[PDB]
């Protein structure tokens, strides 16, 4: 059925799952005519779709040429997600698909299902987890990538460079999703946590800092304090 | 006009004859029903005084046969029989009738609605819906399931209605998906009409029996595909204008002749309210609208 901190651990074992958010498809800004009126100018997006025990990341990158000539453009990127999805699957090896596949939306779910009625042994599921994939573009070597972008594209990742070497895939997890959530919440401020010592770079090949084991304890806390603090200024607390 | 004689009326029973119905006392001297229309199929129903469990009965047409109800005190119900000896049952039928022990169909003169709820239904359609090739006439009670609702136990008990479901390969061309969910005209036109049932007349006919199923017997699968079927064509942008029109016919004297405080069970609040709110053809069903609006606001 659904997914929820009951069974979090599942997330963890030994079944291939993914989970695939739609937030970012479709992107718009919306501005004034000539005339007075509104109108929206599409700029591209990305299907974000996460095996969250090995961090490997499908981005498929959603081009704006693909809206050309389209109507109710929010109803066709649910089904263009999942047509992209459905095709990621086929293009993967059998014993590389996975056995379920858990929305972080639940308008995904019949799009979903209808593109993989050839696959009736993947589950397709709805979570209650509040997971902040929307914030995948404030990583900036994701944000470069889909914005220079002439055509669709599909790029991978891994995204925990190489944690999975010092800590478990739930503990990268909970890194992802703190980081994740910090810079939904506050982006400049989390951008210059991370950024805030010149002598602890990205590596090319890496999305993240190269934090030691301490730095990362470090840097965690201050995430915390930033989402707390937030909370604070939000609800004046 | 044809006659369904019974042998006796030995356990208290509502009996039901079409949309019609009346209470046998235990051991009434009640021997059947007379003046039977012909040219429609008919349904004889039964409910027992001392048990409501199971309602059921027997579609039949006096046109294939003569038929009569015994009672069997092993299996506890009244059972349809067919007489081949013709002449016996002529005679048992002048007998009774001379004796007044019969009730007559209560038709109205002015009154169409049996016909209007049986326009498309025909007893070969519902002998293969109704499995059972040795009889002419057709039982069914409450409890039956249907072969979808088997899918999802004995095969030979079962109502055999058309598999209609949305999220299913049959509906959805590969390729086409978005489009064949969200318009169903390719699963309404290329798969069931041309495809499965032939033409419209059979897909109504279904759809008719479907309904009457659920009305006289609570039949839960009946129910189900009856609004499966409604909603196939109201969620389908392309439908030929006289189905429309003929849909709207159907549905209203369906809506008409349902008892209103059954209404809770027979009706389906989110099918009706997508078809007649929200569907391609939300403004092709001003009949049924307007009686819907009228007779169960609430639903709505
Ligand atoms: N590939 C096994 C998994 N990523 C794992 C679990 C716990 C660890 C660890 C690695 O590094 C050593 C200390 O803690």
């Amino acid at each position: 059925g659904a997914m929820n901190s009951s069974n979090y651990a599942e997330l963890f074992n030994n079944d291939i799952k993914l989970f695939v958010d739609d937030t970012n498809v479709y992107r718009v800004t919306v501005h004034k005519t000539f005339e007075g009126n509104v109108a929206t100018k599409a700029i591209n997006g990305c299907i974000f779709t996460l095996n969250p025990k090995t961090g490997h990341l499908f981005l498929k990158i959603i081009h704006t040429s693909v809206w050309a000539g389209q109507k109710r453009l929010s109803q066709l990127a649910k089904w263009k997600t999942a047509e992209e999805v459905s095709a990621l699957v086929r293009s993967l090896p059998k014993e590389e698909q996975p056995k379920q596949i858990i929305v972080t939306r639940k308008a995904m779910l019949d799009p979903l299902e209808v593109h993989m009625l050839d696959f009736p042994n993947i589950a397709i599921r709805p979570t209650e987890l509040r997971l902040p994939f929307s914030a995948a573009m404030s990583i900036d070597k994701l944000s470069d990538v889909v914005m220079k972008a002439t055509e669709p594209q599909m790029v991978l990742f891994n995204i925990y460079d190489d944690w999975l070497d010092r800590i478990s895939s739930y503990t990268a997890f909970s890194r992802l999703t703190l980081l994740l959530r910090a810079l939904k919440t506050n982006e400049e401020s989390a951008k210059m946590i991370l950024l805030s010592d010149p002598t602890i770079t990205i590596k090319s090949y890496h999305l993240w800092p190269s934090f030691t084991d301490e730095q990362w304890i470090t840097i965690e806390s201050q995430m915390r304090d930033l989402i707390l603090t937030e909370y604070g200024r939000k609800y004046n607390v | 006009m044809n006659t369904v004689p019974f042998t006796s009326a030995p356990i208290e029973v509502t009996i039901g004859i079409d949309q019609y119905s009346f209470n046998v006392k235990e051991n009434q001297p009640f021997h059947g029903i007379k003046d039977i229309p012909i040219g429609h199929v008919h349904v004889i129903h039964f409910q027992h005084a001392d048990n409501s469990s199971m309602r059921y009965g027997y579609w039949f047409d006096c046109r294939m046969g003569n038929f009569y109800i015994q009672y069997d005190p092993k299996d506890g119900l009244y059972k349809m029989m067919e007489e081949r000896d013709g002449a016996k049952f002529e005679n048992i039928v002048h007998n009774f009738k001379e004796r007044q022990m019969m009730v007559s169909y209560p038709k109205i003169d002015e009154d169409d609605t049996w016909y209007n709820l049986t326009e498309f239904v025909q007893m070969d359609k519902i002998r293969k819906i109704v499995r059972k090739d040795e009889n002419q006439f057709s039982y069914v009670d409450s409890s039956m399931t249907t072969v979808q609702e088997n899918e999802l136990s004995d095969p030979a008990h079962s109502l055999n209605y058309t598999v209609i479901n949305f999220k299913s390969r049959e509906a959805i061309r590969p390729g086409h998906e978005m489009e064949d969910f969200l318009d169903k005209s390719y699963y309404l036109n290329t798969v069931m009409l041309q495809g499965i049932f032939k033409n419209s007349s059979n897909y109504f006919g279904e759809l008719q029996f479907a309904f009457l199923n659920a009305m006289f017997f609570g039949n839960y699968g009946s129910s189900l595909q009856w609004h499966a079927m409604i909603e196939l064509i109201c969620s389908s942008a392309t439908v030929p204008k006289h189905m429309l029109d003929k849909l709207d016919e159907i549905l209203y004297y369906q809506i008409k002749t349902l008892p209103e405080q059954y209404s809770d069970i027979l009706l389906n609040e989110r099918v009706w309210n997508i078809c007649l709110y929200s569907s391609f053809q939300k403004n092709s069903l001003h009949n049924t609208e307007k009686i819907m609006e009228n007779k169960y606001p609430e639903l709505l």
